[PDB]
RNA sequence: ACUAUGGUUUUUAUU
RNA sequence: AAGCUUGAGUCUCGUAGAGGGGGGUAGAAUUCCAGGUGUAGCGGUGAAAUGCGUAGAGAUCUGGAGGAAUACCGGUGGCGAAGGCGGCCCCCUGGACGAAGACUGACGCUCAGGUGCGAAAGCGUGGGGAGCAAACAGGAUUAGAUACCCUGGUAGUCCACGCCGUAAACGAUGUCGACUUGGAGGUUGUGCCCUUGAGGCGUGGCUUCCGGAGCUAACGCGUUAAGUCGACCGCCUGGGGA
């Protein structure tokens, strides 16, 4: 298995369609012996620039260990959800411990 | 190091114009200057730092 | 890289003379040591040592005189890709009797003086005076 | 470096040409070490006792 | 995508053909056909009204949906097909609760692909919705001017139009002609681009291969008697005259729009 | 490089004694595993320059050792073509 | 703002 | 030939890197498009004209597409058969090189023929065209302007696939390897030292200047040599014709 961070932004006018994706793909990772080390809300931040009429956004931090083809099949799952703005997949750095 | 989700210490290595501070004013070792310089750019893609600096 | 065992020997005996260095080192071989003994017997060097087992090293003690080096004329007058051979009657004269040529005979390394003494020819490997 | 305080008016005067950037502070005459002193002063003062 | 033919027979060296693995090649779906009767390019009194149409060869009609049948209902593409009367060709769709229909092809090379309809549609190509729902910068085809049995603007292969502003009951958009038009927003448009876009790469290699599909070569004006076409040449084939139609009017740069009525939709016309 | 296990599947199985690489055929067999893994570099992708050029470099390296096997190893070429599918 | 040129060629030996 | 394991290459753990391939993705402004606010200017040179605008430009809001490229990071700091290569993220991967052991046993180095490859420009069959722009159509300058200067603009620059194969490809020095001189600077590993160091002492790996022997017609080279030497390959006999 491989380790990844995954830290994503939620679109404030599509936001109700995210839990039906992420709380339902936790089975698709753990069915492959993978792990999700937090999936914690990082709250509504004001942005350093307006992303074309978007200036305040909600953040979530995942922390994951999985097969690489299950994170590739999660990328198409984030893209087909469209309420999420970048998955921000980043390699290695090992698993999080003691709540960071 | 390993994190760019917080910036309150990372901003110490950025100019008021948003560009990276030269290591010779901070005494920072060149391997860590390179890491901090790329970490400052990584934090722009999480929208925690601007790209401009036009007004 | 390294084609012949003495192509790095003659230069290291000729060089270091202006700084009057009393010693020089080089990698050691059967032919280098067989030459070092005759260069001591003819008074061109004062001592030679071998040091090692699997890739040995050779140190030569160089000879000097009042304000001067002693080995002022040393050349191969042959090349490893196009070697020089002579018959027992045809071994080369050097400085019309004031120098000596070095020959590799079927009885080892010796001067042309000593090869003609025995009645032998061979390969010519150095000219010294 | 850029403008960060004014507020209804600024010093201006050749803004950042031979003022506040390059000679003084690095280059040409290399005097008064203004680039490499200000952190050493901030390292040693500090209070350093009883406010 | 198109490919060049081998010189296995005379003249074939110059031929280019269109090939699509997802194209059915078998027969159309039999309940969704009619014969499409033709009036031959002539009125009830035997006189020519349309020319170059004589000498046709059998074509049908796929009962093609321009009437926006089953509005607000989702569907799926089952197969891709050819249509002799529209350059974008056709697709066959199966609707949510039963039955098929043929639709003007949205850009795509696949089947098993779903589509949505009305204000519950996603902002994705091939979906059909009222223009009052689409955001500025959106591309659309088959955009509709009035509800009815037909459908207007952006239907030829590879065409689309893009919307630049929205205010009240109307939207403002940029045409392929260079015209700028302000159209009614309740009208049902399809997202993205209309399919094929390779229709002008057709060669029609053999001189009989235009004829066997009902296409007629147009009769050259200079080759006629001067009293049957005013452009007719002399015995030495000499030109010596300004270009004209078979009805005596000049054509090189001469304008013909005479309407003064369709003002509501006008912003800035083509230039 | 080849994995420690895909290496062991040659250097601790194919030689004439335990962990033998002094049988010249083991130097040809390990390269026949490395060149098959380099022909495995593709999918995903086809047009990688350093792998298409490095694949031909492993052909140069195999022509070196196979010509030597039919030159200085007496008879061991006909004792190897029964164990390597060099003619598929 | 603001420019193009003009062929060819020469001068001692001697203690 | 058989043993040795000094030349050369390799694995385990490790180092730095704008080296290459395949997929994704982002901030601004020049531009284009539609409506407000409010007016006649804008544009451009040595100085101007053609032009954009006056039928509503420039500027400033409002609301969005379209295209090429990636600020800082950046350091005589790094990598790559050569050519050449700096966004940020993922999926693959060559070379070089460090510690301590284990291994092949000459496996090196050179190379005719052959087959390999691009910084720009061009060609085939189609797409896409902001910033610029052979040719093109104007204007000014002029004696004329094909040139300076200026408004627009095609092919091209971008993209998919097959061709093109070149150069001041010049780091002008074909290549592997060893020895050696006076003084500094930069820069990546590993050992040793209670770092008693606010950094050295060894040993690998890397690297820029300034002297000096030898070397040159003169500039230059200078331990990373054009110095000292040895082997493999390749090339050469006046100018113009050409």
């Amino acid at each position: 298995m491989r380790h990844y961070e995954i830290v994503f932004m939620v679109h404030p006018d599509q936001s109700e369609q995210v839990p039906g994706m992420i709380e339902r793909y936790t089975a698709a990772i753990t069915g492959a012996e993978g792990k999700i080390h937090r999936l914690e809300d990082w709250g509504r931040r004001q942005l350093a620039y307006p992303i074309n009429k978007l200036h305040k956004a909600h953040y979530v931090l995942m922390n994951v260990e999985a097969p690489q083809e299950v994170i590739d099949e999660l990328e198409t799952t984030f893209r087909f959800n469209d309420a999420v703005i970048r998955s921000m997949v980043m390699r290695t750095k090992h698993a999080v411990t003691e709540a960071s | 190091e390993i994190d760019y989700k917080d910036i309150a210490t990372l901003k110490n290595y950025i100019t008021e114009s948003g560009k990276i501070v030269p290591s010779r004013i901070t005494g920072t070792r060149a391997k860590y200057q390179r890491q901090l310089a790329r970490a400052i750019k990584r934090a722009r893609y999480l929208s925690l730092l601007p790209y401009t600096d036009r007004h | 890289s390294m084609q012949d065992p003495i192509a790095d020997m003659l230069t290291r005996i000729r060089n270091g003379q202006a700084a009057n260095k009393a010693a020089v080192t080089m990698p050691s071989s059967k032919l280098k040591v067989a030459i070092a003994n005759v260069l001591k017997e003819e008074g061109f060097i004062e001592d030679f040592k071998v040091e090692g087992d699997t890739k040995p090293e050779l140190e030569l003690t160089l000879k000097y005189f009042q304000g001067k080096a002693v080995v002022e004329s040393i050349q191969r007058v042959s090349r490893p890709g196009l070697r020089i051979y002579k018959r027992k009657d045809e071994l080369p004269k050097v400085m019309a009797g004031l120098g000596i040529a070095v020959v590799s005979t079927s009885k080892g390394v010796m001067t042309d003086r000593a090869a003609r003494q025995a009645g032998l020819g061979g390969e010519i490997i150095c000219y010294v005076a | 470096i850029k403008v960060r305080e004014n507020e209804p008016f600024d010093v201006a005067l050749r803004r950042f040409k031979r003022s506040c950037e390059k000679a003084g502070v690095l280059a040409e005459v290399r005097r008064r070490e203004f680039y490499e002193k200000p952190t050493t002063e901030r390292k040693r003062a500090k209070a350093s006792a009883v406010k | 995508a198109v490919v060049k033919c081998k010189p296995t027979s005379p003249g074939r060296r110059h031929v280019v053909k269109v090939v699509n693995p997802e194209l059915h090649k078998g027969k159309p779906f039999a309940p969704l056909l009619e014969k499409n009767s033709k009036s031959g390019g002539r009125n009830n009194n035997g006189r020519i009204t349309t020319r170059h149409i004589g000498g046709g060869h059998k074509q049908a009609y796929r009962i093609v949906d321009f009437k926006r049948n089953k509005d607000g209902i989702p569907a799926v593409v089952e197969r891709l097909e050819y249509d002799p009367n529209r350059s974008a060709n056709i697709a066959l769709v199966l609707y949510k609760d039963g039955e098929r229909r043929y639709i003007l092809a949205p850009k795509g090379l696949k089947a098993g692909d779903q589509i949505q309809s009305g204000v519950d549609a996603a902002i994705k190509p091939g979906n059909t919705l009222p223009m009052r729902n689409i955001p500025v910068g959106s591309t659309v085809h088959n955009v509709e001017m009035k509800p009815g049995k037909g459908g207007q603007l952006a239907r030829s292969a590879g065409t689309y139009v893009q919307i630049v502003a929205r205010d009240g009951a109307y939207v403002t958009l940029r045409l392929r002609s260079g015209e700028m038009r302000k159209v009614e927003a309740d009208c049902r448009a399809t997202l993205g681009e209309v399919g094929n876009a390779e229709h002008m790469l057709r060669v029609l290699g053999k001189a009989g291969a235009a004829r066997w599909r009902g296409v007629r070569p147009t009769v050259r004006g200079t080759a006629m008697n001067p009293v049957d076409h005013p452009h007719g040449g002399g015995e030495g084939r000499n030109f010596g005259k300004h270009p004209v139609t078979p009805w005596g009017v000049q054509t090189k740069g001469k304008k013909t729009r005479s309407n003064k009525r369709t003002d509501k939709f006008i912003v800035r016309r083509r230039s | 490089s080849l994995s420690t296990e895909a290496t062991a599947k040659i250097v601790s199985e194919f030689g004439r004694d335990a962990n033998d690489t002094g049988s010249t055929e083991v130097q040809v067999a390990l390269l026949t595993a490395q060149i098959n893994h380099l022909q495995g570099h593709f999918a995903e992708h086809k047009k990688d320059h350093h792998s298409r050029r490095g694949l031909l470099r492993m052909v140069s390296q195999r022509r070196k050792l196979l010509d030597y096997l039919k030159r200085k190893d007496v008879a061991r070429y006909t004792q190897l073509i029964e164990r390597l599918g060099l003619r598929r």
